[PDB]
C-alpha cells in the first residue's frame, strides 16, 4: 500500500485529519494576499 | 397521528444527541431504504 | 401543525445575494417584474385601478440559475415579508384530505399578514399533470389541485398576497394552472448573454478574487469558456480558477497544512491595525516569495485554455 | 351527505345544445316527472335507470340538472368518487340514505356522476375493493327492489361503457341507455351563442366558422375557448372580443402558445419549410388539376408552437365523403403524403433529411392498407396485417382519418401461414410506392418556380396563407424559368394584401 496505489483513502484521511484539528470551523480568512494564496494552494492540494 | 409524533421526537433526539456529541462522525448506511418525515429532517438539517 | 411551523421561518429579506440590477436574462421581461413588485409594495394601488392584479407568477428554468436568488431579489425590491414553504409539508401523506386544510391555513395566515409571498420550490414535483400517478396518489392530489385552484380564484379579493412557484419545465405543469387569473405571469430563464456573463464574471472577480489579479485575466475568453454556466456558478468561478492556477506548480501538502494551522491559531489574536501595518503587508509578500506561490499571468491563461 | 336540495336548479332545457336526440328521448322522462297519472292509468313500467354515456365536457350533468329544473323536482347530486372510502360499509349506508331521502319527496331524481368509479368491472387481465363490491350489491338491491309506481328516476353518468359491469346493463336496473354525442356544427353554433351572451362580443366575430372549423369539441372546450378569448382580450386590454383574439385563443388551445425567439439554424428551418410547402403545393396542385377529393390548405407556419417546430393547417371536410374512400382518392392523398419527400428531392437534389420521415411511414402503411386490409386491387389476398407502428390521428398535420382513422385495422387481420405470398405483397407495395413517388416528383418538379417562391416567401414571413399559395401558383405558371424568380429584387416578397 504505497502512496500512488490509493488516492481516495488519502483524501478521506485528509478530510478526517482536518476534522480532527478543528480546521473546518475557520472556513476562510479574507485577508490581504498571503493567507488567501496559502488557503487556495491548500484547497488545491486537498482534492487533487 | 401517533406514529408521526413518535418518529419526529425520535429523529430530533438523534440529531440533538449528535450535536451534543460534537465533534463526532455520523455514518448513515443504506440510504436506499428511504419516509417523508426523515426526508424533511435531512433536508432541514 | 406544519402551517405554523412553516410560518415561524418568516424572514424580512433586504439584501439579496444577486440583486435584480445584477441578475441576468430579465431585461426582456423586466416590465412584468416591475408590475409584480409594484403590486406587492402597494396592493391598494392595483386594487383601486381595477385591473386584474397578477395573482401568480411562475419561474421556469434550470437548477442553479439563481431562481431562488431571483425570487429573493424580487422580494427585496418589493420590501414585503416572505415565507419559504417546502414541498414536504404540503403532501402530508397520512390522511386523505390534509393537504387542502394545510394550504387553507397557509392562505388564511397569508391573508392576515398580506401583502406576503408564498415561495414554493420544485412545484412540478407535487402539482404536475393529472393522471401520471396510478396507484392511490390520484384522489389526494385531485383535492390538493382543486383547493389550490379555488384559493387562487378569489373573486375580486386582491389582498396583496402572491404565490411564486418554482418548476424546471413548463410542460410538466397542469393545464388548469396555466390559465391567467390564477397564475398570471410566466418568467423563462435559460442562459445569460455574453456581455452579461462578462459583467457577472468581473463582479465576481471584484468581490471574491484578488483585486491585483483581476487585470491579468482576459475575462472575455473565460466568459466564452463559461457559456453553459449560471450566475451563482459565475460567482464561484474565480476562486476555483485561482485554485487551478495554483495547481500548475510543484508543492507539498504538509508545509501548507503547517502554515494553515499556524495562521489559524495566530490570526485569532493579532490586532487589525497590526495587520494593516506596513510590516504585516511586506511580511506576507516575502512569505510568498520564500515559499514560492507567486501567481502569474501565463499560469492563469494556461489554466483557462486548459478548461473546457 | 349534503345532497343539495335545490327547489330551482337554475338551468332549463334552453341551456342545453347539441344534445337534441338525447333530450328528445329524455322528454319522456320529463313527462313522467311532471305528471305520472296518465302514465299510470294505461300501465307503463317506467325505466328504472337511465345511463348517460359520452365524452367528458358534454354536459350530461347539465342535462340531468336541466331535466330536474324543467320537471320542478329536487335534484340529488353526489358523485361516484364520493362513494369510495377506507372503512367498510359506509358507502352502502350512504347509498341507503340517499335512496331513502329520494323516497321521502317523491317524485325525485337520483344522479350519480362518474358511476364507473363504484362500478369498475372485475378485470381479469386492500379492503377498498370489497367496499366497492358491497356498494355495488347495495345499489343493485335498491334498484331491483324499486317499485316503478312511485316515480323515483335514477340517473347514472359515465365516461366509459367498457369498464361498467354488465349486471347494471341488464333490464330492470338500467332500462334506458342514452349516448351523449359531441355536438355537431349546429350544436357547437348554439353552444357558442349561449356562451357568447355572458361575455362582451363584437360584431366582427363570426362564430359559424369557428363552429365548423373545430370538429368534435365538447361544450366545456367551447367554454374554455370563450374564457381564454376573454382573458386574451384582457391581456391586450381590448374592450371586447375581436376576431383576432378569438383566433389567438384557437391557436393557443389547438397547437399551443408561441415561443419567444427560440429558433434553430438557417438550415434547420429551410428543410421544414421546404417539406411543408411541398406538401401544400402538392395538395393545391391536385385540387387544381385533377379535382381530387382532398382537403384545402389554410395556412403554413414554421414558428414553433407547443412541440411542433413547424405546421401546415388543413381544413376538415364533411364526414359523408369519409365513408366510401375510393382508390383514386386514396392515391391522391398518398401523393399528398409523399409531397414532402418530393420537395426534398427536387429542391435539395439528392440530399434529403429526416424531416419527412413520418410522412414516408404514413405512405408506407396506407399502401399496405390499400393492398391487404381493404383489398382494393384485384388479386385476392387471404390475410391482413396489423400496423407495427401506431400514430394517433391528430391536429394540423395531414388528416389520416379519412376512413375514421389510418392506423386502426377493423379487426381484419389473421396470422399468415404461407410465407411466399408475403414477399409478393411486399413487392406490390414497393411497386405502388415507387410508381407513385415518381409521379409526385414528376408533377412537383414541373413547377420549381412556384415551389421555390413559396419557400422563400414563407421563410421571409414565417407564415403563409392558402390564398397566398394560390396567388403564387397563379402568378407562376408551369414551365417558367427559375431565373424569373431569381431576377426579382426580393424573392421573399408578397405583393398581395389579404
Amino acid at each position: 500500500y504505497q502512496m500512488i496505489e490509493q488516492p481516495g483513502t488519502i483524501y478521506l484521511r485528509y478530510l478526517v485529519d482536518i476534522h480532527k484539528k478543528y480546521l473546518m470551523n475557520y472556513e476562510f480568512n479574507t485577508s490581504c494576499l498571503a493567507e488567501r494564496r496559502i488557503f487556495l494552494a491548500h484547497y488545491q492540494t486537498i482534492t487533487y | 397521528d401517533m406514529m408521526l409524533e413518535i418518529d419526529r421526537f425520535y429523529i430530533t433526539l438523534q440529531f440533538e444527541l449528535a450535536k451534543a456529541m460534537s465533534p463526532c462522525i455520523i455514518w448513515i448506511p443504506n440510504i436506499h431504504d428511504l419516509s417523508y418525515l426523515a426526508l424533511g429532517l435531512l433536508v432541514n438539517s | 401543525d406544519p402551517i405554523k411551523t412553516a410560518f415561524d421561518r418568516m424572514k424580512r429579506v433586504k439584501n439579496p445575494p444577486i440583486p435584480l440590477k445584477n441578475f441576468a436574462s430579465i431585461e426582456s421581461m423586466r416590465e412584468e417584474i416591475n408590475e409584480v413588485v409594484a403590486f406587492l409594495q402597494n396592493p391598494k394601488a392595483f386594487q383601486e385601478m381595477g385591473a386584474r392584479a397578477p395573482r401568480g407568477v411562475l419561474i421556469v428554468g434550470e437548477r442553479g440559475t439563481g431562481k431562488t436568488s431571483l425570487a429573493l431579489a424580487i422580494a427585496a425590491e418589493a420590501r414585503v415579508p416572505v415565507v419559504n414553504v417546502e414541498a414536504q409539508e404540503l403532501e402530508a401523506g397520512l390522511w386523505v384530505g390534509q393537504s387542502a386544510a394545510n394550504v387553507r391555513e397557509l392562505f388564511q395566515t397569508a391573508r392576515d399578514l398580506a401583502p406576503v409571498i408564498i415561495f414554493v420550490e420544485d412545484f412540478d414535483l407535487f402539482a404536475g399533470v393529472r393522471g401520471k400517478f396510478v396507484h392511490t396518489k390520484q384522489q389526494d392530489h385531485e383535492s390538493f389541485i382543486n383547493q389550490l385552484l379555488v384559493e387562487l380564484d378569489g373573486f375580486e379579493k386582491q389582498d396583496g398576497v402572491v404565490l411564486m412557484a418554482t418548476t424546471r419545465n413548463h410542460k410538466q405543469i397542469d393545464e388548469a394552472l396555466r390559465r391567467p387569473g390564477r397564475m398570471d405571469r410566466v418568467f423563462h430563464l435559460q442562459s445569460p448573454t455574453e456581455m452579461e456573463r462578462e459583467r457577472i464574471l468581473h463582479n465576481a472577480a471584484e468581490e471574491t478574487m484578488d483585486r491585483e489579479l483581476v487585470d491579468l485575466v482576459d475575462w472575455r475568453k473565460v466568459s466564452e469558456k463559461t457559456t453553459l454556466l449560471r450566475p451563482i456558478e459565475l460567482k464561484l468561478v474565480p476562486m476555483a480558477l485561482e485554485s487551478s492556477a495554483f495547481r500548475s506548480k510543484f508543492l507539498d501538502t504538509d508545509e501548507l497544512l503547517s502554515y494553515v494551522s499556524w495562521f489559524a491559531t495566530f490570526s485569532h489574536i493579532v490586532p487589525p491595525w497590526l495587520r494593516k501595518t506596513k510590516v504585516a503587508k511586506t511580511m506576507g509578500k516575502m512569505l510568498v516569495n520564500h515559499l514560492g506561490l507567486n501567481l502569474t499571468k501565463d499560469d492563469l491563461e494556461n489554466v483557462v485554455d486548459l478548461m473546457e | 351527505a349534503e345532497a343539495r336540495v335545490d327547489g330551482s336548479t337554475g338551468v332549463k332545457f334552453a341551456d342545453v345544445a347539441g344534445i337534441d336526440e338525447a333530450v328528445d328521448e329524455l322528454q319522456e322522462l320529463v313527462k313522467y316527472l311532471k305528471n305520472p297519472d296518465l302514465f299510470d292509468k294505461m300501465g307503463i313500467k317506467p325505466p328504472h335507470g337511465v345511463l348517460l354515456e359520452g365524452p367528458p365536457g358534454c354536459g350530461k350533468t347539465l342535462v340531468a340538472k336541466a331535466i330536474a329544473g324543467e320537471a320542478g323536482v329536487p335534484f340529488y347530486q353526489m358523485a361516484g368518487s364520493e362513494f369510495v372510502e377506507v372503512l367498510v360499509g359506509v358507502g352502502s349506508a350512504r347509498i341507503r340514505d340517499l335512496f331513502k331521502r329520494a323516497k321521502v319527496n317523491k317524485p325525485s331524481v337520483i344522479f350519480i356522476d362518474e358511476i364507473d368509479a363504484l362500478a369498475t368491472r372485475r378485470q381479469g387481465i386492500n379492503a377498498a375493493t370489497q367496499e366497492r363490491e358491497t356498494t355495488l350489491n347495495q345499489l343493485l338491491i335498491e334498484l331491483d327492489g324499486f317499485d316503478t309506481g312511485k316515480g323515483v328516476i335514477f340517473l347514472g353518468a359515465t365516461n366509459r361503457r367498457d369498464l361498467l359491469d354488465p349486471a347494471l346493463l341488464r333490464p330492470g336496473r338500467f332500462d334506458r341507455k342514452i349516448r351523449v354525442r359531441p355536438p355537431n356544427a349546429k350544436g357547437r353554433l348554439d353552444i357558442l351563442k349561449i356562451h357568447a351572451s355572458k361575455v362582451k362580443m363584437s360584431d366582427s366575430v363570426d362564430l359559424s366558422s369557428y363552429a365548423s372549423n373545430l370538429p368534435g369539441w365538447s361544450g366545456a372546450k367551447l367554454a374554455q375557448l370563450v374564457q381564454e378569448a376573454a382573458l386574451v382580450a384582457v391581456r391586450k386590454t381590448h374592450n371586447s372580443i375581436l376576431q383576432s383574439d378569438m383566433d389567438d385563443a384557437v391557436d393557443r388551445l389547438t397547437v399551443g402558445p408561441t415561443r419567444i425567439g427560440l429558433e434553430l439554424g438557417h438550415q434547420g428551418q429551410c428543410r421544414r419549410a421546404t417539406t411543408e410547402v411541398g406538401v401544400a403545393i402538392t395538395s393545391h396542385l391536385l385540387l387544381r388539376y385533377e379535382n381530387a377529393k382532398i382537403e384545402r390548405c389554410d395556412r403554413v407556419s414554421i414558428i414553433p408552437r407547443g412541440q411542433t417546430l413547424s405546421q401546415v393547417v388543413f381544413h376538415r371536410l364533411d364526414d359523408e365523403s369519409y365513408m366510401f374512400g375510393r382508390l383514386p382518392q386514396l392515391l391522391h392523398r398518398l401523393q399528398v403524403l409523399l409531397g414532402g419527400r418530393a420537395a426534398e428531392e427536387v429542391i435539395y437534389g439528392s440530399d434529403t433529411s429526416k424531416a419527412s420521415v413520418d410522412y414516408l411511414s404514413d405512405a408506407s402503411w396506407l399502401a399496405r392498407k390499400i393492398l391487404t386490409i381493404w383489398n382494393l386491387e384485384n388479386p385476392m389476398v387471404i390475410h391482413g396485417e396489423p400496423p407495427p407502428w401506431r400514430k394517433r390521428p391528430q391536429f394540423v398535420g395531414p388528416r389520416l382519418d379519412f376512413e375514421g382513422s389510418l392506423y386502426d385495422d377493423y379487426d381484419l387481420v389473421e396470422p399468415p401461414v404461407n410465407f411466399n405470398m408475403d414477399d409478393e405483397v411486399a413487392h406490390r407495395s414497393e411497386e405502388l410506392i415507387s410508381q407513385m413517388y415518381n409521379k409526385t416528383v414528376s408533377l412537383l418538379r414541373q413547377n420549381q418556380t412556384a415551389l421555390l417562391k413559396t419557400v422563400k416567401v414563407l421563410l421571409n414571413q414565417k407564415e403563409i396563407s392558402g390564398e397566398a399559395i394560390d396567388f403564387i401558383l397563379d402568378h407562376y405558371p408551369p414551365q417558367t424559368p427559375l431565373n424569373s424568380l431569381l431576377q426579382e429584387q426580393n424573392p421573399g416578397s408578397l405583393p398581395f394584401v389579404p
